[PDB]
């Protein structure tokens, strides 16, 4: 059963009959071998990802489908803080939900309707079987119930513990298996000790059992366009993402440029970074966060490029209280934030960590 | 017999153990009440002094306000504000003096007004609660000034802003009795009416010389703004009261707080804050021990309860402490509150038993003065 | 009360300071001044800083990261005063030292120190 | 120390507060914070106003007007504080009261309240 | 035998015996010298503090000089001035900082200079002396910020100016060594040599690496700047000597301070001023006591004395007071003054026998740091 | 003795025989009936006096002479204050020097010279024998040694007892003898803690032994010209009268202005008040005081004239620490003042008081 409807997501996942050339599957862009994030370069560089015709860019960096199984519903708290949910702009509510979305969308698999999906479905005698013995007879025949039942296998896949081991040096450190390098360790106590333990812990005090390092929340970090992949986008030189905004249903202006705190888990072998995927390097998306604390000249210019960050995409609503810390991060503790951030890796990634 | 330290351990632990997440974030104090009481620390002159807000049933201080040198609290009866007359310096003690009121939020502390006072105006002296006050309107504050001669400084808390000095004859202490009129207490022992219309001199009425030459009243008498009841007494312990709720003033019978026998033995009333006035109660509490008769300021171990009607002693406690203010809160069943400037601590007792129930400690450097609202 | 003697938690009164969340406290308790164990009294603000220690929890035997952060922007509160110094390392080695006034990302750039809180932030490793 | 007891007057420390002199004084003895009995300490400043007292001299037998200054422009001393109230009067014969903060003619218009010099200024009565 | 307000009630009476007059004025503090001893009161945190200037050799207070949040006193060796860089608000604790520096004149105690600190840019921490500093000519001031990273602010007390921050590693505390020139302690176990201009990047030169990741080197270290020897206990009282005369570091032999056994039986330094140094004669002093390993900031019983050269300890003396901080006068029969942050009291030693000699008490709320100034 | 040489200038003192026309003596300005003050009307009411000729007018008024002798000899203190001398602006270094000057001072006595005053001193035979029993034998034949004799037993008449009896009820009241009313105690309590006692008293602090209320000091404070005095003495309406400045050898411009503290003692029986006579009343001379410390309109304007005071005659050197007191005296304390000062009248001069 649990083990069944997983099953049946695996092969959902893996399977390029989901798209309309049939060139593209999850794992296309969502790549087992990268922690299920596109290895592909598009015309953005790997800032974002190429549909199934070939020619369609996405304008959001593809984010790892590792640990979104741990992200709790989309929803309000009582102090007013949006919560949760699935994309960047938690537009979806959960995996379930989101699953679906990638299948129609015709930058991404790009299948007309849903029944034009069902039809894929019944063309393998395996999803006859499999559908059919979860879901019950004819649900193929039925394009509602099909797709319905794909989003389902593939979100009970997405929570198996393939995608979440927790098996991550930092997990067997905290189980006592092993300690720390030096670096590691002062990169850990900077972690909780600076704000960046305002956001990418899960609670806000005590200890988490399942830490994903981050709070679920949204947040605006005044993050610039990047130019090359709204190029490739097609959205247009006036178009503004507006993040959280754009989940119909909130119209609050205070939500305009927040987006969906990342699980820094495997963050290092998923650049590059943000959710236009502006920053390549893991060590520029922590320097970033130095613009609002820094005196310093350098730190209003990305690394990257040499020339100032940019102006912020949109402007307002910027977590200035949380992002003005008043204490700047030196190279020292920024080396240590990337060692600590590298043993929040999956064991299996690892090797990749060489690069 | 849990302490609050110690239930907040518990609750902090079973947190802990059930995995509840919580915010830290910046508390609001309870909504203002009767029991709500506040204790000023003059702090011995001491250029910065300090606000403490105390919960009065619970023991236990629920926030802060930090003032300047020798700051004039004052708390509105209806618990919708507090506010100070206070007095910077631009380092330290020394340079350009600047005196203001603050009007502060009673649940988040925050000020809500910041009115600079021109010309450095205000009277700066120990402590006495009447030298600045609330109308009962709460839209005004009087404040006293002695230099260069006893005058009264209006000060609009609605528009937030000074308005003048009035010219007063010599007169002491500030009793609003609406939102133009206020008596003060002349050096010829009548009260001075003072009514203020808008501009020009005010009118000023004075009533019958009350006492003679050598009568000596308190610094610190007790006045109920919603009572008009001014509750003045002399160094003797005998007890002048004052009727103002018609808006003139009716002398009531003067009583006297110890007996005559009492008076041979050495009772004496002594310390800061030596009266408290029960407004419901119609009561009066008088801290009172045996003492020289030049030692009026010193710390007294017993307070003496008398009807405020007859002058009939309804208690005396033994306080177990050296006391030198006492108050009560103005509610049914009302705590009296009992400061010893020495041990920095407010004594809570119950008003009618005098049995020290809880106490609250380290209450700054030399506090003296117990402010309660007075609400229903 | 022998000051200089090895410090011996407790978890049952978090205005002592044996209280086993302030192994590292420096200051005051914000309990004892309007605040609680992990909230800052009304009127003060919250700082984003703090120095951190490893404190062991004597009713679960486990270690906890403590992070203090200090309620700033009035004069210190004068109650229940306490300094203990667990782990505490000198002023370089900043995110284990305690006489820093970390009132840091307080709102209103507010600096002075009133009281400090001791809200746990993870476990010992 | 009985503060209730009559005032016993002494002629041989000025530091104490049952010093003759500081028959009426209120605040801090000069003389403890490097004034002396009849001057200022450095950096504050000898107000001219001044309250009185007919001091009793135990030596001498002699009532003395003891006419106190407040030496003024720094914070309260803290050291030999001292309350007594020997003849002092409510606030309303100011001439003889002594809550007040007799700085006024100090230079700077320095009003904060450092100490208090106790000086003869003539025969009594 | 006698005291001084003895004394004092002593000559008052012969002078009003002889009809002496006398008028009444402002006095002018004697002639700092070098049994001059200053106390700085940090008071717990609280946002105004006292130096309490003091005649060692009377035991007299002689002077005080108001300051604001934790300042940071530095004292000029040559006696000519006193200085401190202090942070006060507009509303006490709340509103527009300002830090600046004051410069005194050290008779008269008036400020002879008011220097604005522009952005606010001091460092607040639990008082460390070495954390502002005194360039040996007298001229400049160096006060250490940590927020938003490591940085020196120099500030120019001849033109009374402040000049520039300066960007340093990440490093702590302020030895100058130059009227150019100050070694700082990094994280990475070395020392800085800083040399600044009026402007462009300071030269910065680091040392090796002179401890282990896990030896903790104290936050106040003794530094005689006429020596240039800096004197840096750690946490076992294993002391590191850097002599930085030459201008730039040599690393000095390492000594214990304490012995094998007694370290096997629990003895380490602790305290504040933990440490002093005398200059002439080449001794350090170290507060030691019994206590576990972190309890390295409760008063010490026990002063160690200890030849600087060899290590060789040539007293121990039971202070017999709870003592958190020493420092001695640099004249010949040096003082040993231990200060008691519990007592509030300054007990002066004879420095050679440890005797007590006598004492001042009263010295504000929680005084921690004492400097005399080495004047010969 | 010092009976004798008293006696002899008690003589002198009386004696019109000293002044040009013969119509004058000491006595007709510092007349014994108003405690050694002029009651004599002139051109400029009681403000100043007519000398000899009957026309010529000074420009100060005329001090008692009681008191005076308690004076210091002029002198300039350790703390750079100038102390004691006689005339209010300290011009006479005692009474002996002071003495001679009424006597040559053409607006007074005007005497030609020396060797006039001699020659009127032989004329009477009694002159003769009281001078040649003090000084030996033809003192009088001596211009200068008679002069001399004359201001000396001038100086030692008044530095007789009568001059200075201090009998006041003031002096009385600290004998033990009686008591202040309470108006006239607190008056004294005012008094001695207003500004009033930092200069109206002799010492700083402790007890003095014979008090004159007055520390012999000089201060400028800030008095405007009285100009119908200033009219009558002719001096002109440009003439600035500087006080201290004007002795010789004082040359420091800080003593501008500043005029000698008088001795309050008689201060009842004394007016018009000041250096200049300007106030007819001891109350405006109070009140005069509140125009550097009340804020109040009425405290601008000189009761006697319903204008304001007027600039001061000399605009600096105000004694501006001492009178900006911060405090200001209401009615009472004036009254209360007054009845204070009123204590220091002789008992000789008590039923001038009324
Ligand atoms: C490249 C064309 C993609 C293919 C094929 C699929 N996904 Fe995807 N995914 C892609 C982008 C560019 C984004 C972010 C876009 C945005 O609006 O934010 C995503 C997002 C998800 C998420 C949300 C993860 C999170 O918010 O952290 C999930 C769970 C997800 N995608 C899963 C998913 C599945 C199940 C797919 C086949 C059914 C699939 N994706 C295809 C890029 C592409
Ligand atoms: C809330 C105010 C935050 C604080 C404080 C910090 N981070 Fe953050 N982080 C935040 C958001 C909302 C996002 C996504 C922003 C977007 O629009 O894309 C992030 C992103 C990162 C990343 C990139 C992760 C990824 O792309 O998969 C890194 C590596 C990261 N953050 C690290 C980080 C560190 C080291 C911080 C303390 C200096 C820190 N963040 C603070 C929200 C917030
Ligand atoms: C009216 C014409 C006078 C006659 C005749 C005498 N004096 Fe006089 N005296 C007069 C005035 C206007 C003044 C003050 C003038 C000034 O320049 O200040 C004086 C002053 C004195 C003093 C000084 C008193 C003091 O300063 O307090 C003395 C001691 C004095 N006068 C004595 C004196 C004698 C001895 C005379 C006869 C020789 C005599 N005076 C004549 C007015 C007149
Ligand atoms: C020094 C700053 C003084 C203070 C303070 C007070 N007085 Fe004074 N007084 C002073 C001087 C130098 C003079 C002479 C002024 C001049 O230039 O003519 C005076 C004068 C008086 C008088 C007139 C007496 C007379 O003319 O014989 C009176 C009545 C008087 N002063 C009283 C007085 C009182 C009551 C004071 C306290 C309120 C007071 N003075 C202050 C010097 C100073
Ligand atoms: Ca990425
Ligand atoms: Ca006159
Ligand atoms: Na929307
Ligand atoms: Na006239």
């Amino acid at each position: 059963a649990d083990d069944a409807l997983a099953a049946l997501g695996a092969q959902l996942f893996v399977d390029p009959a989901l798209s309309r050339n049939a060139t593209q599957s999850c794992a296309t862009c969502h790549d087992p071998a990268r922690a299920f994030t596109d290895p592909r370069e598009g015309k953005a560089g790997l800032a974002v990802s190429v549909g199934d015709d070939g020619q369609s860019h996405g304008d959001r960096n593809t984010p790892t489908l590792g640990y979104a199984a741990l992200v709790p519903a989309f929803h309000r708290d009582a102090n007013g803080k949006y919560k949760g949910g699935q994309f960047w702009d938690g537009r979806a509510d959960d995996l379930k939900q989101q699953a679906g979305q990638p299948m129609l969308n015709p930058v991404e698999m790009a299948m007309p309707d849903r029944a034009a999906v069902a039809a894929r479905l019944r063309d393998d005698p395996a999803y006859r079987t499999g559908f059919e013995a979860l879901f019950g007879k004819g649900v193929l025949d039925d394009p509602e119930r099909a797709f319905d039942a794909a989003a389902e296998a593939l979100a009970a896949y997405q929570a198996t513990g393939e995608f979440s081991p927790f098996d991550s040096k930092y997990d067997r450190v905290m189980r006592g298996e092993e300690k720390f390098t030096p670096l590691e360790e002062f990169g850990y106590t900077v972690f909780i000790t600076w704000n960046c333990r305002l956001c990418h812990m899960q609670r806000k005090q005590g200890v988490a059992e399942r830490e994903t390092f981050t709070n679920f929340e949204y947040h605006n970090i005044g993050l610039p366009v990047n130019e090359t992949a709204r190029e490739a986008s097609g959205l247009g030189a006036d178009h503004v993402d507006h993040g959280l905004l754009a989940r119909p249903g909130i119209e609050d202006p205070a939500q305009s440029g927040r987006f969906k705190v990342p699980s820094l888990r495997n963050v290092a072998v998923t650049g590059p970074y943000m959710h236009n995927g502006v920053f390549t390097d893991l060590r520029t998306a922590i320097l970033f966060y130095n613009k609002y604390t820094s005196r310093r000249p350098e730190a209003k210019i990305n690394p990257e490029t040499g020339a100032p960050w940019g102006e912020p995409e949109v402007a307002r609503n910027l977590s200035l209280a949380e992002l003005q810390s008043g204490l700047m991060l030196d190279d020292g503790r920024v080396d240590a934030l990337v060692a600590f951030l590298e043993t929040l890796t999956d064991r299996r990634y690892e090797p990749l960590l060489e690069e | 017999q849990e302490t609050q330290g110690q239930a907040a351990a518990r609750a902090a632990a079973a947190d802990l153990a059930a995995g509840q997440d919580d915010e830290p974030r910046i508390l609001e104090a309870p909504a203002p009440d009767a029991r709500r009481v506040y204790v000023n620390d003059p702090a011995h002159f001491a250029a910065v002094t300090q606000q403490f807000v105390i919960d009065g049933e619970a023991g236990r201080v629920i926030g802060m306000i930090d003032g300047g040198f020798l700051p004039n609290p004052v708390v509105a009866d209806d618990g919708s504000f507090i506010a100070h007359a206070s007095t910077v310096f631009s380092r330290i003690a020394r340079g350009e003096r600047t005196d203001y009121v603050e009007v502060f939020d009673p649940v988040t502390l925050l000020p809500t007004a910041d009115i600079e006072l021109p010309d450095a105006p205000r009277f700066l002296v120990g402590t006495y609660p009447w030298m600045t006050s609330l109308t009962p309107d709460g839209k005004t504050l009087l404040f006293y000034q002695f230099s260069p001669a006893p005058a009264v400084g209006v000060v609009d808390l609605e528009g937030k802003a000074f308005k003048r000095m009035l010219d007063v004859p010599d007169c002491y202490h500030i009793f609003p009795t609406a939102p133009d009129t206020f008596f003060m207490h002349c050096r010829d022992g009548s009260l001075a009416k003072v009514a203020f219309g808008t501009e020009g001199t005010p009118e000023i009425t004075h009533t019958e010389v009350f006492h003679p030459e050598d009568e000596f009243l308190i610094n610190h008498p007790a006045y109920s703004q919603k009572a008009g009841r001014l509750v003045w007494p002399t160094y003797t312990g005998k007890i002048h009261q004052i009727d103002l709720s018609s808006g003139d003033a009716k002398f009531l019978p003067a009583v006297e707080a110890l007996t005559e026998a009492e008076r041979a033995d050495g009772w004496r009333p002594g310390g800061w804050q030596q009266v408290a006035y029960h407004r419901a109660l119609d009561r009066i509490y008088l801290l009172v021990d045996q003492r020289d008769e030049w030692r009026h300021k010193t710390a007294s171990r017993f307070v003496v309860v008398l009807d405020a009607k007859t002058g009939e002693r309804l208690a005396k406690f033994e306080m177990g402490h050296e006391i030198d203010s006492i108050n009560v809160s103005q509610d049914e069943k009302p705590l009296l509150y009992a400061l010893s400037t020495g041990d920095k601590t407010l004594y809570i007792h119950d008003a009618e038993s005098g049995e020290e129930l809880r106490s609250v400690n380290q209450l700054g450097h030399g506090p003296q003065v117990i402010t309660t609202a007075d609400m229903g | 009360t022998d000051p200089r003697a090895k410090w011996v938690p407790q978890d049952n009164d978090i205005q002592a300071c044996d209280y086993w969340r302030h192994c590292s406290i420096d200051g005051n308790i914000c309990d004892c001044s309007g605040g609680s164990l992990t909230n800052c009294p009304p009127g003060t603000k919250l700082a984003t800083a703090s120095w951190v220690a490893s404190c062991y929890n004597p009713t679960d035997g486990q270690s906890y990261l403590i992070a203090y952060r200090d309620c700033c922007g009035y004069n210190v509160s004068g109650r229940c005063p306490c300094l203990n110094t667990e782990g505490e390392l000198p002023v370089y080695r900043p995110e284990f030292a305690n006489d820093i006034i970390w009132c840091f990302g307080a709102e209103d750039d507010a600096m002075t120190y009133h009281c400090t809180i001791s809200p746990i932030v993870g476990k010992a490793s």
